[PDB]
């Protein structure tokens, strides 16, 4: 009895009873969900760490067979995918203390509340605090929330980070990877396949090249964004100077398209919505994912289940039912693919329709494979996915084809380039922030920055970088990054960079595929079969080949090369060439509001 | 007349697992074949070595009803010279073969909201099934080198699993009720004429 057979039997063991386990774990949790009562939610608890014990003793008998003496290339991964025991390597006292320690941190972060002057109210993160940042255009309350929000919580949550740190770099030691940065880049990792081989180191410097590529154009951006906003505050703007934090349209500076309305090249022309078009053709909830399902059956992929139409929540229930209304699209297993969104009629719940549609065509294509090789080739193959539809489902083209959008429709330059300037403002402005945040906390993991320079470096490499300056001085106390959620909630922050790579990669391969004449901006991919026949390729591998090699398939090349993004933002770079001329393109570190 | 005993093989109300199939000898019978029809949508009707183009006017010495239920994905298993989980642990057809096989969709009725634990079927076992065998046995599979000695531990398996039903589920693993229609004529008899 070799050990390759006795793996074999373990494996078509595991699958089995996984699979059931898993179906009904995520249907109680659908269930939960789609019905927000205290029994659901014991129910839905009990059937998680039902779920939780059972992957807990397999992941402990997985162990046994030993990584070496194994052929078959589909077993290896199987069974090293099986063996990852996350945290479970830290003894007793440490666990428990790191499970306390995120759960404070987490309690701390949803309980916000910053007092205002007057003593008038007092108001939370959502939707008080959103709001004042989202709308006001008063520099004083601005500055005002934005400070109390980020003393508030940071002097709580600065003291449980550095244990943090501590307690799972030490995680990451017990487990060979050298930190806790290793430990996450470690999800693009590719090994024993000649020519398609990564590592973790190489994915900072093909991100660090693609930012380098990335960096022209953004400059540009932004200052055309410090140009327009000079208007708004000139006393407190500087024309050469980075931009103060608190006045990015948003709490964090995440994304800039709160900005827009200040921003907009031309306010005379209006964009494109088709809303009043689809009251005045009484659409309904069924109709708009009734086309997207017949844009999908264009493409030539296949149609949705008969479960789906019969089983999924298309729109709010009426009744008394509460629901949790943001929009997912659900794979429960064994051939039950749902969606659930409270569905109102207007264009951008079609847009959101087209892409959870995608989401599902992907769930749809991955389902041959076995359990543990169910999912997107890497943590950011399948949004991309997602979005390339709802990219497509946006052009004048397909708006006219379906009928919304009147035949005699005449296209502008002007409307073409409000377009293309709010979509940069979404799709750039979040790159170099989402770049930032990760390189910070990478040298943070790696011990390479001291404790008494995590607010000194980030705002250093703020200035540097993102061209963003602090209103105010800021010591040890605070712990600025700390505020964003996906730090506070210890989530990996580098797949909404090689997304949006991918995506305008993919946008870039299916439209020369599909036998498109003209800018990239304007491309469908309706009624061309190629392009479907192309994309299932890559749709139907799941996790069973390397990342690489799923790539290669749909661009033709093994590396994340950021060309088309800069190509899709031709039109744009242009005239954006063409405003700047006067102004000065570039910021300087060493004027700060402080002085 | 002797009319088979059909309608209560395709109108029963309890069909048996895939790991213990069940068997039952029609001879000395007229076997009238439109009475399928009305079924339900038998979707699956294949059949091998025969012209099913109403050619039974012939006369054949046995038949042989073999009815079981199994998964919407492993009907097309049931065939000559396939490989599996029902064909090499479980029902097996022989290359040659000369019957009919249906299978229709019998969702309503073999799942339960909570499940259908009633149906079974074989996971491990050491070497392939020759035609038409059963085997009921349950032993405790051996994967390793050690003894079982009764006790399901570590490389230690129990034999059969259980399909559990939802209505729920796809088209792909929704239960489908299956009938073989085995035919047999020997050196020259004439005993079931339809
Ligand atoms: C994808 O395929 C075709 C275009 O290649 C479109 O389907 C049908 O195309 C025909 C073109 O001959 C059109 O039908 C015609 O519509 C007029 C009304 O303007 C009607 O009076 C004629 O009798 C004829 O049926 C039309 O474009 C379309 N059919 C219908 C009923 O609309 C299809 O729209 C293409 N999809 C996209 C997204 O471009
Ligand atoms: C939402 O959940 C509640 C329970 O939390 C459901 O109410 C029960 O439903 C069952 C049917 O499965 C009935 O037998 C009970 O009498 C109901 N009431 C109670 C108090 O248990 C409710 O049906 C669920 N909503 C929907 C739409 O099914
Ligand atoms: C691994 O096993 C599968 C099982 O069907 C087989 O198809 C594949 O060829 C095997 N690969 C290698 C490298 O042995
Ligand atoms: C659509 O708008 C036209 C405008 O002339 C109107 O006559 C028609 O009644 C509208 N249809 C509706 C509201 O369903
Ligand atoms: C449309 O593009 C720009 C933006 O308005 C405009 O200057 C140009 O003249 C227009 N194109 C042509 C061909 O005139
Ligand atoms: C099963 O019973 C139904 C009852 O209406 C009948 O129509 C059908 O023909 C029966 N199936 C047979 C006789 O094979
Ligand atoms: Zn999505």
């Amino acid at each position: 009895s070799t050990t390759e057979e006795q793996a074999k039997t373990f494996l078509e063991k595991f699958n089995h009873e996984a699979e059931d386990l898993s179906y009904q774990s995520s249907l109680a949790s659908w269930n939960y969900n789609t019905n927000i009562t205290d029994e659901n939610v014991q129910k839905m608890n009990e059937a998680r760490a039902k779920w939780s014990a059972f992957y807990e003793e397999q992941s402990r008998m997985a162990k046994t067979y030993s990584l070496e003496e194994i052929q078959n290339l589909t077993l290896k991964r199987q069974l090293k995918a099986l063996q990852q025991s996350g945290t479970s390597v830290l003894s007793a006292e440490k666990s428990k203390r790191l499970n306390t320690i995120l759960n404070t941190m987490s309690t701390i972060y949803s309980t916000g509340k910053v007092l205002d002057p007057n003593t008038q109210e007092c108001l939370a993160l959502e939707p008080g605090l959103d709001d004042i940042m989202e709308n006001s255009r008063d520099y004083n309350r601005r500055l005002w929330a934005w400070e109390g929000w980020r003393a508030e919580v940071g002097k709580q949550l600065r003291p449980l980070y550095e244990e943090y740190v501590v307690l799972e770099n030490e995680m990451a030691r017990a487990n060979n990877y050298e930190d806790y940065g290793d430990y996450w880049r470690g999800d693009y990792e590719v090994t024993e396949a000649g020519d398609y081989d990564y590592s973790r180191d190489q994915l900072m410097k093909d991100v660090e090249n693609t930012f380098a590529e990335i960096k022209p154009l953004y400059e540009q951006l932004h200052a055309y964004v410090r140009a327009k906003l000079m208007d708004t505050y000139p006393s407190y703007i500087s024309p050469t100077g980075c931009l103060p934090a608190h006045l990015l349209g948003d709490m964090w500076g995440r994304f800039w398209t709160n900005l827009y309305s200040l921003t907009v090249p031309f306010k005379h022309k209006p964009s494109i919505d088709v809303t009043e078009k689809m009251k005045n053709q009484s659409w309904d909830a069924e109709r708009i994912f009734k086309e997207a399902e017949k844009f999908f059956v264009s493409i030539s992929l296949p149609h949705m289940t008969q479960g789906f139409w019969d089983n999924s929540m298309l729109t709010e229930p009426g009744d008394g039912r509460k629901v949790v209304c943001h929009p997912t699209a659900w794979d429960l297993g064994k051939g039950d693919f749902r969606i659930k969104m409270c569905t109102k009629v207007t264009m951008d719940d079609f847009l959101t329709a087209h892409h959870e549609m995608g989401h599902i065509q992907y769930d749809m294509a991955y389902a041959a494979q076995p359990y543990l090789l169910r999912d997107g080739a890497n943590e950011g193959f399948h949004e991309a996915v997602g979005e390339i539809m709802s990219l497509s489902a946006a052009t004048p083209h397909y708006l006219k084809a379906l009928g919304l959008l009147e035949p005699d429709f005449y296209e502008d330059n002007e409307t073409e380039i409000n377009f293309l300037l709010k979509q940069a403002l979404t799709i750039v402005g979040t790159l170099p922030f989402t770049y930032m945040l990760e390189k910070w906390r990478w040298m943070v993991f790696k011990g390479e920055i001291p404790k008494e320079q995590w607010m000194e470096k980030w705002w250093e490499m703020k200035r540097e970088i993102v061209g963003v300056v602090e209103p105010l001085p800021h010591d040890e106390t605070y712990c600025d990054p700390a505020c964003l959620f996906h730090v506070a909630e210890d989530y990996s922050f580098i797949r909404y960079y090689t997304r949006t790579i991918y995506q305008f990669q993919f946008h870039e391969a299916l439209c020369k595929t599909a036998n498109h004449e003209g800018a990239l901006f304007k491309c469908d991919i309706s009624n061309s079969t190629e392009a479907g026949q192309r994309l299932l390729q890559m749709l139907s591998l799941g996790k069973s080949e390397p990342w690489t090699l799923a790539l290669e398939s749909i661009v033709g090349i093994k590396t994340m090369d950021v060309k088309p993004l800069l190509n899709y933002f031709e039109p744009l770079f242009t005239w954006l060439k063409e405003q700047n001329r006067n102004s000065f393109v570039g910021w300087s570190t060493e004027w700060t509001p402080y002085s | 007349t002797n009319l088979c005993p059909f309608d209560e093989v395709f109108n029963a109300t309890r069909f048996a697992s895939v790991y213990a199939w069940n068997r039952k000898r029609i001879s000395n019978c007229v076997a009238d074949y439109s009475v399928l029809y009305n079924l339900a949508p038998f979707f699956t009707f294949k059949c091998y070595g025969v012209s099913p183009t109403k050619l039974n006017d012939l006369c054949f010495t046995n038949v042989y009803a073999d009815s079981f239920v199994i998964r919407g994905d492993e009907v097309r298993q049931i065939a000559p010279g396939q490989t599996g989980n029902i064909a090499d642990y479980n029902y097996k057809l022989p290359d040659d073969f000369t019957g009919c096989v249906i299978a229709w969709n019998s969702n309503k009725l073999d799942s339960k909201v909570s499940g259908n634990y009633n149906y079974l079927y074989r996971l491990f076992r050491k070497s392939n099934l020759k035609p038409f065998e059963r085997d009921i046995s349950t032993e405790i599979y051996q994967a390793g080198n050690k003894p079982c000695n009764g006790v399901a531990g570590f490389n230690c398996y129990f034999p059969l699993r259980s399909y559990s039903f939802r209505p729920t589920y796809g088209v792909g693993h929704q239960p489908y009720r299956v009938v073989v229609l085995s035919f047999e004529l020997l050196h020259a008899p004439a005993t079931v004429c339809g």
